[PDB]
RNA sequence: ACCUCGAUGUCGGCUCGUCGCAUCCUGGGGCUGGAGCAGGUCCCAAGGGUUGGGCUGUUCGCCCAUUAAAGCGGCACGCGAGCUGGGUUUAGAACGUCGUGAGACAGUUCGGUCUCUAUCCGCCGCGCGCGUCAGAAGCUUGAGGAAACCUGUCCCUAGU
RNA sequence: GAUAACCGCUGAAAGCAUCUAAGCGGGAAACCUCUUCCAAGACCAGGCUUCUCACCCUCUAGGAGGGAUAAGGCCCCCCG
């Protein structure tokens, strides 16, 4: 949640953007990419926030 | 509203200067500053009058607006004429006299009372009797005419102590 | 302003009035005072005077308190002590050097005076806080002086902060208020104050003007 | 002044108005005067 | 294994959070986040790997509805009867800071690891501060949209 | 009839208190079928104060002198590892009454062992240690606490 | 000083009226100050000052360990 919010996405919707992408790493390495490696992270935020919804609060 | 809705008009010899809700109006008797509620807006009719006005329909609107017509209906009807509160004593060795700027009363106290006046305030005494109270602004004179009526408890009995000029207060006859 | 000066009481005697009512008077050595140290708002953040009073040899002051007599350019004195100014304007009446005496007051002046009150010991509850104690008779058991009770029952099941019991008594800061100033002896340097003030013969005391009746 | 729950008209010139979250009756008559409480 | 601080590993940074015109628990939620160190991938909670927090303008702080004169401040001395009571208008024009300190004390966790956080918030009532050697970096409380 | 019968001692008094306000006095007010004095009733108010005796084991109550007033309640009907032990409620004895009797009586009467060296919390006092970024000393600020807080009569104003 | 009950001033919503909704005031032994005392173990452990402000050794050259001192203090001693 601080690497989330550091990259302006919050935990609940770069969770949801990550299982829409289908990327399946679990959150005990998404907390170790969140520490030993940012920029990994990073390019994990920007694939989650790619695959959500264009209205996340829209029906469906 | 329908209090609200009708413009102030200002006589040709009385100066409006209106600076967003900041308001001062200058004129013979001196200058008086007003406020306006936030919501309310204040115009001027170039003709010669003010024009209050209102955003919405909103209770806090609605009751705003009336309110900040009449004041400035007061601020305005205070620079060119003043206010003045005629009172009179009524009571056996009742009296006032004028000493300066402060206002001596006898109303059957042991020692006399003082009041002393506040700035903007005059007070004039035209009978040991009867005085009257003037001033710039309506409140104040209120204000001080209000604590000078209560210098002595209300006396249905005798009718003593202070009153307004056309005061009709209560009565009632204690016979024992 | 608030005047005042450090002294000495020697003792307790009487005089007469000029109505010739009789008139308890403790003396008080109202000693000579030296100005040591001024307090300001500007270094202190409060403004007061300090006041250095009694004959100490050099050889008896030790360095660091000699040291600040020496900064003051004044002799050691025993007994140091501030008096607590309102303002500035007050704490402009002093200089530092500068000598005070008894003549400061003027007769029929009202003073408090403050000093540390005799010692009494461990005291009992009857004696230092005036208990009425129990029966010297009708079977009382054994609790003649006691205290009685100290709490309730199972509530609260505590004794409460402020209890009053047995303990040290005495040796107080006390401050006696708006005693009468009878007579001022500037050649003996002795102030006659009516009535009594805390403390053995002998101790320190702090004459001021009354707060109440200055 | 009479402190009621329950405050009433007495006359046809007693008044009821809230004040500082009371209910209260003015009256000319100091009778009828009453708040609620 | 989960990535564990070591000795050297918490760094510090200074911020400064201008209180005026912000509402009394905005302000103390945001400073308790920053003092806890929530914001930080490093986050551990027997470790205070918090940021030093400096509020000013805390008189300026706002405070919504009647609260100001019917919120009461308690304290109890240990004395029977020994229950006093400030409003917090009472209390902003006497200890300014205090008003502001309770806020984020009460935020922080109630344990020996909460006082030591608490070392590191800094309150002023003026504009001012004596950290300029510190060089704080100003602080606006955001909200991540979502 | 839910805790306690391998034990949570009772009424009244004494000592020491602490809290509530549904306020007895003192303080501030509205309305009176309040002229005045003196009241009636309702609102606000818990800072302090709120007597000594006769009778009874008594609480309660009645009474005698006072007072500004002689408040009502909670705290194991506060308080017996703090005191008392008159009442009640062991064993003795007696009267009335009931029982064939042994006996019995919120009927009465006279008498009748009140144990404990304070470990812990708590409270009143007093030291030792260490800390407050060198070791020391004088004088201090006051965050925060504690204490105190009662009231009468007479004389002027005015016999107004 | 800020208030309680209470008294109000200036005023709409509601052409009137209203102590109130915007605003501005009086008002008690209760409250906060004020009076007396404690108080920096107030861990934000404060402030204004003054004094001493100095030296040897060992481990390894890091941090420590030991010994002797200064200002001052304690114990012993004569006492309250
Ligand atoms: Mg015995
Ligand atoms: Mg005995
Ligand atoms: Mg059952
Ligand atoms: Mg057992
Ligand atoms: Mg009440
Ligand atoms: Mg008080
Ligand atoms: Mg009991
Ligand atoms: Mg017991
Ligand atoms: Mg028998
Ligand atoms: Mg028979
Ligand atoms: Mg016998
Ligand atoms: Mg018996
Ligand atoms: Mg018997
Ligand atoms: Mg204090
Ligand atoms: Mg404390
Ligand atoms: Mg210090
Ligand atoms: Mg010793
Ligand atoms: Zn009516």
């Amino acid at each position: 949640n601080a690497a989330a919010r550091a990259n302006d996405i919050t935990y609940n919707r770069l969770i949801q953007g990550l299982k829409a992408a289908g990327v399946e790493v679990d959150r005990k390495n998404l907390a170790e990419l969140a520490v030993s490696d940012p920029a990994a992270f990073t390019a994990l935020v920007d694939v989650a926030r790619a695959a959500l919804p264009e209205d996340v609060n829209a029906p469906s | 509203s329908r209090i609200g809705k009708q413009p102030v008009p200002v006589p040709s010899g009385v100066d409006v200067t209106i600076n967003g809700q900041n308001l001062s109006v200058k004129g013979p008797k001196g200058t008086l500053t007003l406020d306006v509620a936030e919501p309310i807006s204040v115009s001027r009719a170039e003709d010669g009058a003010i024009v209050v006005t209102r955003p919405d329909d909103e209770r806090r609107s609605r009751s705003l607006h009336g309110l900040s017509r009449t004041l400035i209906a007061n601020l305005v009807t205070g620079v060119t004429e003043g206010y003045t509160q005629k009172m009179e004593i009524f009571g056996v060795g009742y009296r006032v006299q004028l000493k300066g700027q402060n206002l001596e009363f006898a109303l059957g106290y042991s020692h006399p009372v003082l009041i002393e006046a506040p700035e903007g305030i005059t007070f004039a005494v035209e009978s040991p009797t009867k005085f009257s109270v003037s001033g710039i602004d309506k409140q104040k004179v209120g204000q001080i005419s209000a604590v000078i009526r209560r210098l002595r408890r209300p006396d249905p009995y005798k009718g003593k102590g202070v009153r307004y000029e056309g005061e009709q207060i209560r009565r009632k006859v204690g016979k024992t | 302003a608030r005047k005042g000066i450090l002294g000495t009481k020697l003792g307790m005697t009487q005089v007469f009035d000029e109505n010739n009512k009789v008139v308890p008077v403790t003396v008080v050595k109202a000693g000579p005072n030296v100005v040591t140290r001024i307090r300001t708002t500007e270094r202190d953040g409060y403004s007061a005077v300090q006041l250095a009073y009694g004959e100490i040899s050099p050889r008896k002051v030790i360095k660091p308190v000699a040291g600040q007599f020496a900064a003051a350019g004044v002799n050691p004195r025993r007994h140091v002590a501030e008096l607590r100014l309102d303002d500035e304007a007050a704490v402009a009446e002093y200089e530092v050097g500068q000598e005070l005496t008894a003549e400061i007051f003027s007769d029929g002046a009202y003073v408090d005076v403050t000093g540390t009150s005799k010692g009494k010991g461990f005291a009992g509850t009857m004696k230092r806080h005036g208990f009425r104690g129990q029966g010297a008779a009708h079977g009382a058991q054994a609790v003649h002086r006691r205290p009685g009770s100290i709490g309730g029952c199972a509530t609260p099941g505590r004794v409460f902060k402020g209890t009053r019991m047995s303990g040290r008594m005495g040796n107080d800061r006390v401050t006696t208020q708006n005693l009468k100033v009878h007579k001022v002896d500037a050649e003996n340097g002795v102030l006659l104050i009516k009535g009594a003030i805390p403390g053995r013969n002998g101790g320190l005391v702090v004459v001021r003007s009354a707060i109440k009746r200055g | 002044m009479k402190v009621n729950p329950s405050v009433k008209p007495i006359c046809d010139k007693c008044r009821v108005i809230r004040r500082h979250g009371r209910v209260m009756v003015i009256c000319s008559d100091p009778r009828h005067k009453q708040r609620q409480g | 294994p989960t990535y564990t601080p070591k000795a050297g590993d918490t760094t510090r940074s200074w911020y400064v959070i201008d209180a005026s015109d912000v509402v009394l628990g905005r302000l103390a939620s945001a400073a308790a986040t920053l003092l806890r160190g929530k914001h930080k991938p490093t986050f551990t909670p027997n470790v205070d790997g918090g940021d030093f927090v400096i509020v000013i303008n805390a008189d300026k702080i706002a405070v919504s509805g009647d609260k100001l004169t019917k919120k009461f401040a308690y304290r109890h001395s240990g004395y029977p009867g020994g229950l006093r009571k400030r409003t917090i208008g009472e209390l902003l024009e006497k200890h300014p800071t205090r008003v502001v300190e309770n806020a984020i004390i009460g935020m922080l966790p109630h344990n020996k690891l909460g006082r030591q956080i608490q070392k590191k918030l800094k309150v002023y009532a003026g504009p001012d501060h004596p950290h300029a050697a510190q060089q704080p970096i100003p602080f606006e409380i955001k909200q991540v949209a979502q």
